[PDB]
């Protein structure tokens, strides 16, 4: 499918004399679920090492910007009522009480890291009230917030979305390699590095929603702009910088003015507040939600969020210094192959699925090539009988071809039959295409 | 001065230099030990000052955690003509004045030391001995390296130094290299495990986990305290060390009543009577584990050194040679056509005696361009510069053509 | 879906996925992803 003649080396009998193949390869990445093929040709009926690049999936990952944490909080109040001229019950001190200054009555609290505030309220003054003096008495209140539930939620926003391609690197003699990479980025794998161009689109705009993450539980979407300043009656009215601060109600957490409602009725004070439960909002908007045809959802492995939108990209990945050769592969192996069936469509991004029954005596590959060399089929061969499958592209309603198949041995013919279904576009001018297309919603 | 409540025996002295046994045998809050007080100076030995409640090198030696090397300290007075001063000469140290000895952890993982002849002192680089008249040498030995040790049973016989791009670090010859060798002095962290040698590390990823073993508790007592050791009138308020082996374990037997904080009461049995000592939990102690090769292990000692490392900058920065000629250039009456075998051509330009002509097209194995000036009529040599999709292909080629006939070009 | 209602859902089959949105209901229908309808196989479904 693609040779390395300008950098090919002698890959002596039996032993390997690879010379660290340095020539880079420029081949177009296959569509989603397709594969990219390489040719390492040595001596006929020998060598024929195949490097494959499976295209697992293409996702529109999120690039998070600012973030914070929040939880559920409830207040507790301590009250102390003193008559006039007792302690700091002077009226001038009474109205001018700073919220961050603690009264002397609540000194057993002492120094604490909890979020807290202090208020002073004037009351009646007179023998009916309980004090001989007729000037107004004072009531000192110290309130501190405490976390109700032992959980926290992280609220963030996606400034932009980035295309992200997942590849499965079927390396020479072993396919234990899976990598993930973005636009104009390279990953230092074995035998050198693999780079991705993806020159079509490196971004897919922005958004004006917010996202919630519950660790170990999933994600969710809330339909409000991400606000960096706390606001009463909204999400993130009390926000922190870490899960520990939320779970401990640390004083470093920020909050809006006037969240606590005070009821200084004459019998006992009532300290209470109405707070948006972040867990309720999190459960309301679990991730599989579609907004103006975007359908955000959890990325595979639940490490983030996606964005399924109509579109496509062009990906041209490049290898470099690809050198992975051994000596034991000098021995030859024979197989037996049997055509199984053919399904799928033509001229479609999904492509056509072929399947082949390989009856082989050992480890090996398959190198079926058509008469004109346009279409290539590669499938591993294993001991006994196995059923493998591959993805190809066609442009004919009916498929009837012959391929020259041989696993490092004698050349044999393989004949493929079957037809292909026609995809209804409901609107066609010239053709569909075969580029790399991202997942799209139905309403798009 | 809680840091002077040493774990274990706390014997901060070296063999031979036993003239300070009053205060260097078990180090306590009272005295002053020359081989220990240097560790607590601000700005010096920060790694140990962080892990201040772990054993030192001498403490580890006296607890049989770390062995003593062959010729434990070959005296320069009697063995200055022997190949002793070899691992020390590759380190860059700095000793203060009036010190007659200095100990370090050698390559094998044991403790060695350098001792000057009597009345001599180690110079500022700890490499030479010099004599000063009327000078009072300190009775201890200067710790050369910044390290802390602990007791471990984890095996490390398969552990070895794995440093990338390093031909030789310290006294260890990692490999054999030829060519350029960037030689310098660098600060390399190192660890020592059980049944192994020194292991230099590229990165220091270590974590500590707490426990309730006796080494994790600091037990003290007051001087002049009622019904305790040293029960006599005192003129000063000073503390005294206590041995935790006396306080009974929970659901067990013991010889002394013993009280403490929450952790001690959870681990040991706190008394309900008048207590004989107070046992707090260690500020920082525990078990330290080092990440080597991606897996955590329990090291005997952890420290860092300033040793001479030889690196290889590069074998070859980059090789750019591309005499590629895998294309055919032929001048045609319709236009100047070049067919590039393999690599596709998107845009190209043609030069012919100053005048140039450009062309743009989709990436394809061939491209056609208008002739530059009168080169079509005059023939000659025309240069071509094209942009290929691949690499390692020459972008400058030359095409020789004879004079052409425009009659076929404009024929209609 | 017996009991719980489904509003929006997505179906993935070998990379290609297809979404669907509807009012909360005990059942939901979606277009087939790619050639999974022709090729059968196993298709994953994620619904809210
Ligand atoms: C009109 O006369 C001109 C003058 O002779 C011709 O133009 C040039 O003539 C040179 C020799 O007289 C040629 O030089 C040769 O060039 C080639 C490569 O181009 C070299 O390998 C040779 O060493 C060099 N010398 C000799 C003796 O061959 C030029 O090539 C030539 N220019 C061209 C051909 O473009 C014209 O050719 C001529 N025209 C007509 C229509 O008669
Ligand atoms: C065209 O041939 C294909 C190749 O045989 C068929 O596609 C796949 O064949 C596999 C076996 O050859 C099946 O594997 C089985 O899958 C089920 C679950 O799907 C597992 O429980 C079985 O263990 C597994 N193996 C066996 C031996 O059963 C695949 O299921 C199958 N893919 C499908 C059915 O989508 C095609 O079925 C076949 N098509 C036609 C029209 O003939
Ligand atoms: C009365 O006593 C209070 C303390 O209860 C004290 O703060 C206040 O200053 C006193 N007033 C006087 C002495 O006038
Ligand atoms: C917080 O309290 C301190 C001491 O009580 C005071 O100095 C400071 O001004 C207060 N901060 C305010 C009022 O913002």
């Amino acid at each position: 499918c693609s040779e390395l003649i300008q950098a090919s080396s002698r890959i002596t009998e039996g032993v390997n004399t690879k010379c660290r193949l340095s020539g880079t390869a420029l081949i177009r990445a296959g569509s989603v679920g397709a594969e990219a093929c390489l040719m390492l040709k040595g001596v006929k009926e020998d060598q024929t090492k195949f490097l494959k690049i499976k295209t697992v999936s293409s996702e529109l990952s999120c690039r998070e910007g600012q973030s914070y944490w929040t939880g559920s909080f409830s207040p507790k109040c301590l009250s102390s009522r003193r008559c006039h001229l007792v302690g700091e019950c002077h009226v001038n001190r009474c109205l001018s009480w700073r919220d961050n200054e603690t009264s002397a009555e609540f000194s057993f609290v002492g120094e604490s890291t909890t979020m807290r505030e202090n208020k002073c309220f004037e009351q009646c003054g007179g023998w009916g009230c309980g004090c001989f003096n007729v000037n107004p008495s004072c009531l000192f209140v110290h309130t501190y917030l405490q976390s109700v539930r032992k959980e926290a939620l992280r609220v963030f926003n996606c400034i932009d979305w980035v295309h992200k391609l997942t590849l499965e690197i079927t390396d020479f003699d072993g396919s234990v390699s899976t990598i993930d990479l973005g636009a104009s980025s390279s990953r230092f794998t074995n035998w050198g590095s693999v780079s991705l161009s993806l020159d079509a689109e490196g971004i897919s705009g922005s958004n004006s929603f917010s996202f919630i993450e519950s660790p170990g539980k999933g994600y969710a979407i809330v339909d409000e702009p991400f606000s960096e300043i706390p606001r009463q009656g909204f999400l993130g009215e009390i926000r922190c910088n870490s899960e520990s601060s939320v779970l401990s109600a640390h004083e470093s957490c920020l909050r809006a003015p006037n969240l606590i409602s005070y009821k200084p009725m004459i019998d006992q004070l009532e300290c209470t507040t109405n707070l948006i439960d972040p867990f309720v909002v999190f459960e309301r908007g679990s991730l599989p939600q579609t907004r103006n045809d975007k359908t955000f959802a959890a990325s595979k492995g639940n490490r983030g969020v996606q964005a399924f939108s109509k579109g496509s990209v062009q990906a041209d990945l490049t290898l470099m210094f690809d050198n992975f050769e051994v000596d034991f592969v000098g021995a030859a192996v024979s197989c037996d192959a049997a055509f199984l069936n053919l399904t799928g469509c033509y001229s479609c991004n999904a492509g056509a699925r072929v399947c082949l029954s390989i009856t082989s005596t050992g480890t090996g590959s398959l190198s079926a090539h058509n008469k004109d060399g346009s279409l290539h089929i590669v499938l591993p061969s294993e001991n006994g009988t196995k059923d493998q499958c591959q993805i190809l592209h066609f442009t004919v309603p009916e498929v009837e071809e012959e391929f020259m198949y041989s696993c490092d041995g004698d050349e044999r013919p393989l004949l493929v039959k079957g037809t292909l279904i026609a995809i209804d576009p409901f609107d066609d001018r010239r053709e569909a295409g075969g580029e790399s297309t991202v997942v799209n919603p139905k309403s798009g | 001065p809680h840091l002077r409540n040493r774990p274990g025996k706390g014997h901060n002295y070296i063999d031979g230099m036993t003239q300070e046994d009053a205060t260097c045998k078990p180090v306590t809050y009272a005295g002053a030990c020359s081989s220990f007080d240097v560790l607590l100076e601000k700005g010096k030995f920060p790694l140990f000052q962080s892990y201040a409640h772990h054993r030192t090198l001498l403490e580890a030696v006296h607890d049989t955690i770390i062995a003593k090397a062959d010729p434990p300290s070959c005296d320069l007075q009697s063995a200055h003509g022997n190949p002793c001063m070899k691992e020390k000469l590759v380190m860059k140290t700095h000793c203060p004045n009036d010190y007659q000895s200095a100990h370090y952890l050698n390559n094998d993982g044991k403790m060695a030391s350098v001792k000057c002849p009597p009345k001599y002192e180690l110079t500022e680089d700890c490499n030479f001995c010099r004599q000063m008249t009327g000078a009072s040498l300190k009775k201890g030995s200067y710790p050369l390296q910044d390290l802390f040790c602990q007791s471990s049973e984890d095996d490390g016989s398969k552990l070895k130094t794995k440093m990338k791009g390093v031909c030789e670090v310290g006294v260890q010859a990692l490999k054999k290299c030829d060519g350029q060798l960037s030689t310098a002095h660098e600060v390399v962290p190192f660890a020592v495990f059980k049944n192994s040698k020194k292991v230099y590390l590229d990165k220091l990823d270590l974590k500590t986990e707490e426990n309730l073993l006796p080494d994790s508790f600091v037990c003290f007592e007051h001087k002049g305290q009622y019904k305790g050791t040293m029960d006599s009138g005192q003129t000063k308020r000073e503390l005294k060390s206590f041995d935790i082996s006396q306080c009974p374990k929970i659901g067990g037997h013991g010889s002394k009543k013993c009280t403490g904080d929450a952790a001690f009461c959870s681990a040991y049995e706190c008394t309900a009577q008048y207590a004989n000592a107070y046992c707090s939990h260690a500020n920082g102690s525990g078990i330290v584990q080092i990440q080597v090769s991606g897996v955590w292990k329990k090291p005997l000692c952890v420290g860092y050194e300033r040793v001479v490392v030889k690196r290889e900058l590069s074998a070859k920065p980059i090789q750019r040679v591309e005499p590629c000629t895998t294309c055919i250039t032929k001048c045609e009456p319709h236009g100047l056509v070049v067919r590039s075998t393999g690599f596709k051509i998107s845009s190209a330009v043609a030069c012919a005696s100053g005048v140039c002509v450009t062309g743009s097209q989709s990436p394809s194995t061939e491209i056609t361009l208008k002739y530059p000036g009168i080169s079509q009529s005059s023939g000659g040599d025309i240069g071509v510069h094209m942009a290929h999709d691949d690499q390692s292909v020459s972008s400058k080629i030359v095409a020789h053509c004879p004079p052409q006939d425009p009659c076929l070009v404009h024929g209609c």
